[PDB]
This record gives structure tokens, C-alpha cells and sequence, in this order.
């Protein structure tokens, strides 16, 4: 019915802005407080004030918000287009407010910027002129429209930042999970808010004719169904638009979906499994036991430490090297699991020391690598 | 000749060879079903669009298979496999070489751009997540005067994750660009003709000190030969390295340019302490920016300790009111009265000189060296008054005099 009036609002303000910026160039081609205020915009975007800092958890806070709000009018909505009064909208007035700090944060981050141009073209630029002036026009008519507002969904690519800003992710590691799970996260919600947009307007060129009203869930479903290539048929685009959107969405995202679960596979496999500490028993010895420890050194010295021809003395023993232990290691330590214990770290470290609690030990074995390529150095 | 680059060539390669079999394919197929099979008198037909087919062939080469289009002509059907046994090495060994392609470009390109009046210093060799962190903690330390100087890094790497996390936590006034001081272009690309000074620092751990040493005069020569003027500070792990960069013809230490040779600097540190055994300890605690900062489980000699920890040398005018004193009577005065250890002096050419005799008067806008806690301490030298503050027993409040 009225949808391109939503539309026209976010070119309208994007263009007027792009010329004015344009004009303003040219006229200072031909042709103090400024650079106060935006270093003050930057110190506070950048959460270097403690006034940024609650700005950043703001925003933060206020992107998941939409985000909860898109989902739920996009899950509880027919058509696309809707007819229905903005006082009784309670989701439309709660987005309306967001929207109105959306756009403070958007003046802010123009105040900050380097070359006004190049942000007036920034991503999150764009996502703030699909959304803002749209949620307007919701006020100014009797209806709504599911439009663009899935770009929410791409606000949620700030949270490395902002989790960088507020210095929490203090490790590269980390660092690099969390952008991971949040880009590809964000980019898969995205994603399938663009294709649920098209299935369920049809094609324009077919006058709008053909269309298909999916969820939104179903459209997140299937879009997970074929990045993993494994592709039911169960669900399907029917739009000349929607089957485009997924030959793009093939290309694209089986290397993004293929690269990320063997990246989230070796981070989540490098935490070390030989942690934590020894727990001292009731007077009961033990023996710390390190330098070269491996299946071999291990078995040749516990076939003899712990022969049945010795007399029965409680000793514990308790292994402490750098090393993950081999399987065969990992099986002869299950094998005397009553009294053997392992543990990563080294007796360089006086935290390690500590774990084994090697001043409550009763003795503790040095052992040298006989094979070594120099014994000078090895001792 | 508009493929002027192997890397570009590549892709046009790629692009156009995928895309020129991808709808050459979809043009056999969109001929087979609506054709049908020649064997059944083409009674087994299946009208699809030329798009359909495009649609498909895509679905199978990407092996996603919806199996909402198929093929149902024999020759369709066997086309299909013959497709497949290709097309999926063809779409499997694409997607990635383009991703490898697209991936290739810098990040850290462009140019710094130059605020009015604002200071930047360039810094340049070993750039790292622990030498910047380093650097940074006593360059931007809070303790230091608000003076807004922006950090402008110059190196050849890509910045590590560590690095990219604390160039964004400064992002207000520390800078990073991709390319080497070896360039004149790199040199114009972060305006060192109008930066304030450069330092060039030197990987402390390399294999070979005198082959970074080396390599650190080098740039110096660049960058000197870009613009003499240029204030440069260069490490040097080695001693008998300086020589070399005293011949440069535009080096000039009272022009400001210097060499921190850490070989010299700690030999003559820990033979001091051979005239007085603590003395390195002493002397290294005074030029690094430290705050003060007990905590109650801390003994008597370590709140002690620290509290000389909390020192640094700062420097600052002597207020007129020092005129005509001997350097003996503004050192009583100093310590006396304002709290601050003065040590030396800047005498008129002009000269440091530490601890001078009764003969050598203070003179006018003399510049004085002192042990204080903060640089905020030291300008009670500058404000002292002989009138207006000589009795101002509660120091902290001595300010801007009537008298
Ligand atoms: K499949």
C-alpha cells in the first residue's frame, strides 16, 4: 500500500546530508572549539570518560533492546505493510525511543569523525538511515512497516568493540572468539531478515504476485540448513528475488560458514585439560616427580617405584611437566589413578610449586633426558 | 594493458572463466529438458527458464541441493553428473582462491592528516604489542603534563590483535600505518617533514645486535636524507655502532638529535654502583614514570622504598625570586621551604652544571633539575614569590603572586 514512503524517508536523508556534505567540500575547495568537541566526541565514544563508558553500555544495552523488539514484531506480524494506530503499538513507542538515542549516538559519532564524508558512507551509518527516519514515519501514519529494521541485527557487530573499549577482553584468544561468534551471528540474523523480507513482499516486477509467507524463524532455519550445505529442500525461496538472495548467500557464506566452525573448534579445543591443583590426603607422603617425564621415563621408573615386591608404603606420586601426556601416558596414569596424579606446569613457576604443594611434599626427583643432544645443557 | 598486476590477472582469470562455465552450463542443460530426451521422440520434456537452470546448477555446484528444481530427461540427468564430478572441484577451489584474493588487501594504507598546531612524533623499527605497551605506559603516563602529542606508528607488519585492541583504546591520539622510514613516500604519508620529533627503536632480543644496529642506521640515514631536520632518537644495543651515525652529515646533538645506546647506559649505570653500592637503583627509579601506591601489608622498608620509587627528575624555571642566590641558597631554599630537591642547573652558549660551588650566582629564566613527585610540584619553584609567598607554610597553596 504505502511502504515506499518508509523507504523515501531513509534516501531523502541520506541524500540531502551526502549533497550538503558535497556542497560544503566544493565551496571550501574554492574558497579552536571545532576539534575540542571532537575530541571530547571521541574520548567518549571510545569510553576514555567515565561518562563514555556508561555511553558505551548504553549502547551496548539499547542495540540486544531493538534487536528483542525486531524479533518480536517480526514473529507476531502477517504482511509486511501493516495498518494499525501508534498510541496502541506499545513495541512502535519503546522503538521510537531507541530510534531517538540511535540518533543522539549517530551525532555523537559525526561529531567524532575524522572526514565526515567517509562516515556519512560508514556501515552502521547506513543501518541508522534504514531505521531512524522509518521509525518517523510510523508515527506520522497509522501503520508500520517490517522493512529495513532487520539491519538491527547488525549493531550487535559493535560488541567487540565495545567489549574492547570496556577492556574485558583481555586476551587474544578471547579477542578472536568473540568477534567470530558476533560477526557471524550478527551476519546470519541479518541475513535472514533480508530474505524473509523478500520472500514475504513477493517480487515487484510480478507486481508483488508472487510471495511467500514465511517466519522469520523459518527463514533463520533454512538459511542455516544451506550454509551448512545440507540443504532439505523442505524450505525454499519461491521470489525471483528470494532464490538470487540465496545463490548470493551460497557463495557467500559457505566460506564464511566453513572457515568459522574449524576456527570456534580450535579455540574452544586449546583450553588445557591438566589444570587445577593437588589436594593433600590425611598424613598421607607424596613424591613430586618432573624434568623429563614421558610414557617411557614414567614406566621404566613406576615399574620399579611401585613393584609388588616392595613393601606396602602409601606414596603418592605426582608428575609435574609443560607437556600435554601421550595417550600410552594417559592410559598407565588411568591404570594407578589411586596413586598417580598429573599436572601441567613446571617447578620453574613458584605458582606450580604451589599446585603440587611441594612443601608438604615428602621428596622430590629431578629426571634428565639420557638421549639429549647436549647432557651439558640437559643438566 | 590493464591488467598491469599478477594478482589481478589472477582474478579475472577466476572471475570470468567460473561465470562463462557456470552460464555456458545452464545454457546446455535449459536446452536438454526443454528439449527432452531424442530416444523417447521427446515425449520426456520439462520446461524450465534459462534462469531455473542458472538457479540450479548454482544449488548442485555449491552441493546445497534443494531438489525443488531437478533434471528429468536421461540427458539432463547425465549432464547433471558429468556437472558435478567437475563443477564441484571447480566451485570448492574458486570461492577460496577469491576469498584468498579479496583477503589480500592492506588494511593500515592512507595517510596521517595534520590538526592545527598539533604535535605528533613518528615512531618506526620494532613495533610490537610489547614495545608499544612499553613505550606507551611512560608516554601517555598520567603523571606526566597534559601535552597533546599523537603517536604516529610506521612498520611494515600488519598490527597484532593485542596491538589493534590498544591502538583503539587510544584511538584519539595514537596512529598506525603500514610501510618502512626506508620509503620517502612513507615518510610523506605521515608527514615527518612536520612531525616533532622521530624515534626508532630496536629489537633488544634480535639474533644479531650489530645487524639491528645496523639496520637502525639505516633509517636514520633515510630518514635524514628525507629532511635534516627532524629531531631523531634512535636505540642502539651496541656501543661501537654510534660512530657511524655521528659521520651522517646532518647529525646534530645540539640540534636535539640523540642516541640512547643501552650498552653504555647500563655498563655506566651498574659501575656507579661500584662507587656506591645501591646507586643504579637510585639513579634507575628517577627516569621512569612510577605513582606512589601502598597497600597495608607492605613493611616499614618497603613503604619506605617505594615512597623513592614515587620519584621522578623533573625540570622548570626558577621564579625571579631566586635571582642572585647562590646555587647553595636556592637549594636551601628549595628544599626548605618548597619542598623540592634541586640538583643542577642550566648555566648561560649555555650548560648544564650539578651541584655548582657558592661562585656561580642564579641569573634570570635559570633553568633548574629536581627530584620531585610530580612535575605538578616543581612549578612551586617557578611561582615562588619573596613577598607574596615567603611565609605560606601550607605549600600547596602557593600560586600566581600579587607581589
Ligand atoms: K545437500
Amino acid at each position: 500500500r504505502q511502504w515506499y514512503s518508509f523507504l523515501a524517508s531513509s534516501l531523502v536523508t541520506f541524500g540531502s546530508g551526502l549533497v550538503v556534505i558535497i556542497i560544503y567540500r566544493i565551496v571550501l575547495w574554492l574558497c579552536g572549539w571545532m576539534t575540542e568537541a571532537k575530541d571530547w566526541a571521541g574520548e567518549l565514544i571510545s569510553g576514555q570518560t567515565t561518562t563514555g563508558r556508561i555511553l558505551v553500555g548504553l549502547v551496548f544495552l539499547l542495540s540486544i533492546a531493538s534487536l528483542i523488539i525486531y524479533f518480536i514484531d517480526a514473529s507476531t506480524n502477517t504482511s509486511v505493510e501493516t495498518c494499525l494506530p501508534w498510541s496502541s503499538s506499545t513495541t512502535q513507542q519503546v522503538d521510537l525511543a531507541f530510534n531517538v538515542f540511535f540518533m543522539i549516538y549517530f551525532f555523537i559519532r559525526f561529531v567524532a569523525a575524522n572526514d565526515k564524508l567517509w562516515f556519512w558512507v560508514e556501515l552502521f551509518s547506513f543501518v541508522d538511515y534504514f531505521t531512524i527516519p522509518p521509525s518517523f514515519v510510523a508515527i506520522y501514519l497509522d501503520r508500520n512497516w517490517l522493512g529495513l529494521r532487520f539491519l538491527q541485527a547488525l549493531r550487535l557487530m559493535s560488541i567487540p568493540d565495545i567489549l574492547t573499549y570496556l577492556n574485558v577482553l583481555k586476551t587474544s584468544t578471547l579477542i578472536r572468539l568473540v568477534q567470530l561468534v558476533v560477526s557471524f551471528v550478527s551476519l546470519w540474523l541479518t541475513a535472514a531478515g533480508f530474505l524473509h523480507l523478500l520472500e514475504n513482499s513477493g517480487d515487484p516486477f510480478f507486481d508483488f504476485g508472487n510471495a511467500q509467507h514465511l517466519t522469520y524463524w523459518e527463514c533463520l532455519y533454512f538459511l542455516m540448513v544451506t550454509m551448512s550445505t545440507v540443504g532439505f529442500g523442505d524450505i525454499f525461496a519461491t521470489t525471483v528475488l528470494g532464490r538470487t538472495f540465496v545463490v548470493i548467500f551460497i557463495m557467500i557464506f559457505i566460506g564464511l560458514f566453513a572457515s568459522f566452525i574449524p576456527e570456534i573448534a580450535e579455540i574452544l579445543g586449546k583450553r588445557q585439560k591438566y589444570g587445577g591443583s593437588y589436594k593433600k590426603e590425611r598424613g598421607k607422603r607424596h613424591v613430586v616427580v618432573c624434568g623429563y617425564i614421558t610414557f617411557d621415563s614414567v614406566s621404566n621408573f613406576l615399574k620399579d617405584f611401585l613393584h609388588k615386591d616392595r613393601e606396602d608404603v602409601d606414596v603418592e606420586i605426582v608428575f609435574l611437566h609443560k607437556g600435554l601426556p601421550g595417550l600410552e601416558l594417559e592410559g598407565l596414569l588411568k591404570r594407578h589413578f589411586t596413586q598417580v596424579e598429573y599436572f601441567w606446569g613446571s617447578v620453574m613457576d613458584a605458582n606450580d610449586l604451589e599446585r603440587v604443594k611441594i612443601q608438604e611434599a615428602d621428596a622430590c626427583l629431578v629426571l634428565a633426558n639420557k638421549y639429549c643432544q647436549d647432557p651439558d645443557q640437559e643438566d | 594493458n590493464v591488467l598491469k598486476t599478477s594478482t589481478l590477472i589472477r582474478l579475472v582469470q577466476l572471475v570470468v572463466s567460473f561465470v562463462s562455465l557456470w552460464l555456458t552450463a545452464a545454457g546446455f542443460l535449459h536446452l536438454l529438458e526443454n528439449s527432452g530426451d531424442p530416444f523417447f521422440d521427446f515425449g520426456n520434456a520439462q520446461h524450465l527458464t534459462y534462469w531455473e537452470c542458472l538457479y540450479f546448477l548454482m544449488v548442485t555446484m555449491s552441493t546445497v541441493g534443494f531438489g525443488d528444481i531437478f533434471a528429468t530427461t536421461v540427458l539432463g540427468r547425465t549432464f547433471v553428473v558429468i556437472f558435478i564430478m567437475i563443477f564441484i572441484g571447480l566451485f570448492a577451489s574458486f570461492i577460496p582462491e577469491i576469498a584468498e584474493i579479496l583477503g589480500k588487501r592492506q588494511k593500515y594504507g592512507g595517510s596521517y592528516k595534520k590538526e592545527r598546531g598539533k604535535r605528533h612524533v613518528v615512531v618506526c623499527g620494532y613495533i610490537t604489542f610489547d614495545s608499544v605497551s612499553n613505550f606507551l605506559k611512560d608516554f601517555l603516563h598520567k603523571d606526566r603534563e597534559d601535552v597533546d602529542v599523537e603517536i604516529v606508528f610506521l612498520h611494515k607488519g600488519l598490527p597484532g590483535l593485542e596491538l589493534e585492541g590498544l591502538l583503539k583504546r587510544h584511538f584519539t591520539q595514537v596512529e598506525y600505518f603500514w610501510g618502512s622510514v626506508m620509503d620517502a613516500n612513507d615518510l610523506e604519508r605521515v608527514k615527518i617533514q612536520e612531525a616533532d620529533a622521530c624515534l626508532v627503536l630496536a629489537n633488544k632480543y634480535c639474533q644479531d645486535p650489530d645487524q639491528e644496529d645496523a639496520a637502525n642506521i639505516m633509517r636514520v640515514i633515510s630518514i635524514k636524507n628525507y629532511h635534516s631536520d627532524i629531531k631523531v632518537i634512535v636505540q642502539l644495543l651496541q656501543y661501537h655502532n654510534k660512530a657511524y651515525l655521528l659521520n651522517i652529515p646532518s647529525w646534530d646533538w645540539k640540534r636535539g638529535d640523540d642516541a640512547v645506546c643501552v650498552a653504555e647506559l647500563k655498563l655506566g649505570f651498574i659501575a656507579q654502583s661500584c662507587l656506591a653500592p645501591g646507586f643504579s637503583t637510585l639513579m634507575a627509579n628517577l627516569f621512569t614514570m612510577r605513582s606512589y601506591k601502598p597497600t597495608p601489608e607492605m613493611s616499614q622498608w618497603q613503604t619506605d622504598y617505594m615512597r623513592g620509587t614515587g620519584m621522578e627528575m623533573y625540570t622548570e624555571y626558577l621564579s625571579s625570586a631566586f635571582n642572585a642566590l647562590t646555587f647553595p641558597e636556592a637549594a636551601e631554599l628549595c628544599f626548605s621551604k618548597l619542598k623540592l630537591l634541586l640538583l643542577a642547573i642550566e648555566v648561560r652558549e649555555s650548560t648544564l652544571a650539578i651541584n655548582p660551588g657558592p661562585k656561580v650566582k642564579i641569573e634570570n629564566a635559570t633553568q633548574g633539575f629536581f627530584i620531585a613527585e610530580s612535575a605538578e610540584e616543581v612549578k612551586r619553584a617557578f611561582y615562588y614569590c619573596k613577598n607574596c609567598h615567603a611565609n605560606v607554610s601550607d605549600v600547596r597553596q602557593i600560586k600566581k603572586c600579587k607581589c
